[PDB]
């Protein structure tokens, strides 16, 4: 019964980049498959299997994004580069250890507090 | 009147000597007077899965058309 | 040599014969043969009538229509031949008894035709029913339609009215009534009449149950389901229809317990 | 002769072929399935297989023990205006779902009934009360026995009755039983009825539910605590498993595909959408 | 025909010499490593040995239960806001160091696990509550199964999934499990890629993680506590003992010298350095 | 069918009429149809060194030239 | 008996399996079978590499297309294979190399369309150049057109240029591109698709050549032309059209002399 912490997130510039992190209680990755869903609302942007590689990236945000796996440390990122205004979110992350569903917001068991982005329209 | 039947040996141990090599039994003796009541021995048989396969009337030859 | 070809068949009981040109040979299900109740596996003590070629003939059932729209056809056994001369009479004339089957569906077209229909033959074909208020309380009348038998659906419809309710089967066809996937029908011993190649099909099925000797009004053993796998297509005809055609025939028949006769309720 | 512990059959070394035999031509109008072996599509080497089937045999496949029911009773106090619930539960599998599926490949079957009670227990009440291991009784009413009315009544002497007195915080109850079944297999679907309605009498006395019989009617187990009436309302929970060993199963159907719904076939509206998305072009 | 329990070698007698024979002369260049005997460098007397390497032997060696993890659950009041918290573990011997270091001296090896679970408990808060004896549940999900989502979910009435009934203050739990391995031997290390990056893809879709792989995903273990909710809360701690038995491994490697880090082989900083300061010419 | 083996005998009791000379052997009865669940016997081989210690091609004879 | 029909066939050689079921039995040219070089003919003196089923196997080229207008078509070996996975590396990467063939030229119809093709195997098949200027100065590039294959033409056309000229064959169909007449062609291994018989055609040829093993690149052995015998047409339609595809595998391969890989121009 894994808990989710989401760290190191806040406000920087249009154009830049910023790192996200996110730690969890445990006996961790056992919950399996941590994820990345930001939105104001709901909505997804990277999904990670535990195991394996084995990445994935919503066609959204496709080729900008990165999340990774510390089993050490027990934590997850997220490296958001070229940062643009309509990054400005709500970002989460989650888990659920069956090996799927990754298309569905509802499909989760387990959610952490959040943090909220600013990518400040400064240029 | 014990029931004493062999093992197929999965991992074997570095022996020969007792273990692993010279086959492997177990003894198993019935307690109770009902047939329910007994182990489940599961050295069952396997069968020609034919009365789903080939459900025909006549004879196929996987080698000739199925149709003639 | 001699031309004994799979697709040329004749079948022959009684005073009634089948013939075919166009047969993917016979199914014989489960490797079982028809035969009569084994002394051993008996179950009820009285004298067995066997009417044999009184009621081992082929009758053929009403014919349905198969055009493009058609979702499916369902038939039970021994149901159907409730209405089938002395096989019919012996039945209502007692309280238990066993018998199997030859069930030799026929559908023909033309070279230019195409398609494919499913015939399986699921034991104890057990559908479903209409409403879910009420569970498990479809009618006896809808569950014998006898010989004009019964159609599925390709979308599940409830059953609303609560005041007097339907009771009756709504099967849909990818799930075989069951609910189940019909793909994986093809384990029930099956023939496929896919046009192009033959024109007719053919199951022999034996008596299966859980019992050696039961009854036949209140229980159905075989259930015939005809579904089509590939849409019926002519030409650049919008309404092509060609006719389907069942004539099951009754085998290694036995009756137990001569009692009066049975008037069911139909309707 | 083959058992299920036997090697599968050994790959033979088949090479280049131009021949009037043709394997990969079948017509599944026939009805039957195509035997076609690694050596015919492509060239094999000769292998010298291991594989064995063990543990796919119909013994082995229903070789776990699963969840039936789960019975809740209690021990409320002396003083409680409602009376001490004791459970009383129909004899079936049907009522979850797990262990039904499994039994639902098959047409019909013969086995041995193996049953295990798992008993649980707590406070309920926020007092620090206090309550002596308690005592359980599992008692096996057979059709049309004397189920009994309350927790205390002549019926629980059960002179006739195969009962199982459990002592919570010991190894697991259990029990075996044999083949009861009416027929010669268990009747895992049933279609008919157990009336005819006939055409002298009326509707109201021969309407029969469909699908249902005498078959797989067998009993209900009543439960309840031993124990009396203690200071402190203690409830409890037994849940049983069953096994079934010794096994034998004729004729195959497919899966239950969409979620169940009463111990009938039929199916709920909303529920029949077993599948989801996937290109045709897309791997 | 040498077994374990054997002596060594007797050492026998040998005297003064000079001869063109030369034992003390090697040249590790050979890879070869010079078979010298006490005879030779200096003259022994003759000694029927009696020493024997028994406890060496590579089942031996492993012959210890080791403790693989600790999995916490609970049992708290039914007015709690929070969930009533189930274990999930993945299952490998990894997450320690003792077993795993142990297990490294190897590059493969095939050995029937079996498992150990010396449960505990104890309340948490400060109120003088009271808890009947519990029941514990271990499930063994395998890769791909139902991993549960609550602590009471269909998911647990397990018709096929193995699991054990552990009743609090009895004689550890205990099960064996024969080689479960995909492939012929367990690979403690793995050098490679479960995926291979491609060209007329993206980076995104064919990144995998390096060391990783399916050899060493078995599935994992789901602990809970049967009972209720409890008017106090009860916490737990599920400890598991993995002890190899009838064991082989091949091609040696030399043991972890620096701190873990990972699942991987790789190393965190500041904990580079193994040894310490010893002169080189000081006793 | 039980595995009787001998014991490698450490303290021998002030005894050869019973324990300590005359061979002490145990016997030993599986339980389970499965080779995993059997007990280790311990009883294992021993080999030589040479697949480590001389993994060279040409043979060594530790009196000669080791290059030659 | 059992149904051995010559027209229903079944070829395979390592992962690849071809079946039809109108075929005009096989074509065993010059009666002679792939076997590998015989140690009283060889030549080298170096190991063989027998690659086997790696290089052993069906290879579809690319497909074309035949209407009414189409004259011909042509195919060199081993050209065409020269892209072909490990046939074509480990061809590249020798010096000398024999290897058999199975062309299994596929071409299918209706029992409403007619015509016929004639698919010719020429050991040897030398067409002519372009230009009445230059004899003998086809260039490379156009020689080994690959998979694509080179086309025939219905009249003779000079090529003019001489400041760049085409480089490139000019065969003209009645003439086989090689100035010798087509009716007589006949004589080198040979099937017709005569679309109401059959609807492939089936040719195994050997190695042939005046050395044991010779250069693969340099050197082409057998040639596949297909021409139309008989024009194609359909129904009462101005333009029909149906495809040609050819799947030539080769057989008892071996390559002598392992160097570096090979880099032609081939533009
Ligand atoms: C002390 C407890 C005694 C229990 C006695 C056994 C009760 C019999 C239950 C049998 C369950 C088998 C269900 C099969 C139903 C069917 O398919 O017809
Ligand atoms: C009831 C519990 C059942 C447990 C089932 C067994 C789970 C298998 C665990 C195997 C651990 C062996 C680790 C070896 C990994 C490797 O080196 O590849």
């Amino acid at each position: 019964q894994v808990q989710l912490q989401e760290s190191g997130g806040g406000s920087v510039q249009a154009g830049g980049s910023l790192t996200l992190s996110c730690a969890a209680s445990g006996i961790t990755y056992c919950m399996g498959w941590y994820r990345q869903v930001r939105g104001k609302e709901r909505e997804g942007v990277a999904f990670i299997k535990t195991n394996d590689g084995t990445t994935d990236y919503a066609d959204s945000v496709k080729g900008r994004f990165t999340i990774s796996q510390n089993h050490a440390t027990k934590t997850v990122y997220l490296q958001m580069n070229s940062l643009k205004p309509e990054d400005t979110a709500a970002y989460y992350c989650a888990a659920t250890w069956r090996w799927s569903c990754p298309l569905d917001p509802e499909g989760y068991q387990y959610w952490g507090q959040g943090t909220q982005v600013t990518v400040s329209s400064h240029h | 009147g014990a029931q004493v039947s062999s093992q197929k040996v999965g991992a074997h141990e570095n022996s020969n000597r007792a273990y692993g090599g010279s086959t492997i039994n177990y003894t198993t003796i019935n307690y109770y007077r009902d047939s329910a009541s007994n182990a489940a021995s599961k050295q069952d048989f396997s069968q020609d899965p034919s009365k789903f396969t080939e459900p025909i009337k006549d004879v196929l030859i996987k080698t000739a058309p199925m149709l003639n | 040599a001699c031309g004994y070809s799979d697709r040329v068949l004749q079948l022959t009981l009684g005073n009634s014969t089948i013939t075919t040109q166009e047969a993917a040979n016979s199914v014989v299900a489960y490797g079982r043969w028809p035969e009569y109740l084994r002394d051993s596996e008996a179950n009820p003590v009285d004298q067995p009538t066997e009417p044999d070629v009184a009621a081992c003939r082929f009758y053929t059932l009403d014919t349905v229509s198969w055009t493009k729209e058609s979702r499916g056809w369902w038939w039970k056994l021994p149901d159907a031949l409730r209405d089938m001369g002395l096989f019919g009479q012996n039945m209502y004339y007692h309280y238990l008894g066993r018998s199997g089957y030859t069930v030799h569906v026929q559908c023909n077209a033309s070279k230019f035709h195409q398609g494919a229909l499913g015939v399986f033959a699921v034991p104890e074909m057990c559908l479903a029913g209409d409403s879910n208020t009420t569970t498990m309380h479809t009618s006896y009348q809808n569950a014998n339609p006898g010989e004009k038998g019964g159609t599925f659906t390709g979308t599940f419809t409830p059953d609303n009215n609560q005041t007097s309710p339907a009771r009756r089967f709504c099967p849909v066809d990818y799930l075989l009534g069951n609910g189940t996937l019909l793909g994986n029908a093809f384990v029930f011993p099956h023939q496929i009449i896919n046009l192009r190649t033959n024109n007719c099909a053919t199951l022999v099925l034996p008596y299966v149950n859980s019992l050696s000797i039961d009854s036949m009004v209140k229980h159905n053993n075989w259930g015939i389901a005809i579904l089509p796998l590939a849409p019926l297509n002519f030409a650049s005809e919008s309404s092509p229809e060609i006719p389907i055609t069942l004539t099951i025939a009754p085998m290694c028949c036995e009756f137990n317990g001569l009692r009066n006769i049975t008037l069911p309720r139909l309707q | 002769a083959a058992t299920s512990r036997d090697a599968l059959p050994n790959t033979e070394a088949s090479g280049p072929t131009h021949s009037k035999e043709i394997p990969a031509l079948t017509a599944v109008e026939t009805g039957a399935t195509n035997p076609l072996v690694p050596s015919d599509t492509v060239q094999t080497r000769h292998v010298v297989q291991h594989r064995s089937r063990s543990e796919s045999s119909i013994e082995s496949f229903f070789a776990r023990g699963a969840c039936v029911t789960i019975m809740t009773v209690d021990n409320p106090a002396s003083t409680t205006n409602k009376d001490k619930l004791f459970a009383v539960w129909k004899i079936t599998y049907k009522d979850t779902v797990q262990l039904r599926r499994k039994l639902e490949f098959f047409t019909y079957s013969r086995f041995d009934m193996e049953l295990t009670f798992v008993v649980t227990a707590n406070f309920t009440e926020t007092n620090n009360g206090h309550a002596l291991n308690q005592v359980y009784q599992i008692m096996y009413v057979p059709p049309g026995a004397p189920v009994p009315e309350k927790w205390d009544d002549y019926t629980w002497q059960t002179s006739s009755n195969p009962s199982i007195f459990y002592t919570y915080g010991t190894a697991p109850a259990r029990i075996s039983v044999p083949y009861v079944g009416i027929s010669n297999a268990y009747s895992h679907f049933y279609d008919g009825f157990s009336k005819v309605p006939l055409k002298d009498q009326s509707a109201a006395l021969g309407d029969s539910l469909y699908g249902a019989a005498s078959l797989n009617d067998f009993g209900i187990l009543a439960v309840r605590v031993v124990n009396d009436h203690n200071p402190t309302k203690v409830t409890s929970k037994i849940r049983v498993y069953l096994k079934p060993k010794h096994i034998r199963v004729w004729c195959p159907r497919p899966p239950r595909a969409v979620a169940y719904y009463g111990p009938g076939v039929d199916y709920k509206d909303g529920t029949l959408t077993p599948l989801s998305t996937k290109d045709l072009t897309t791997y």
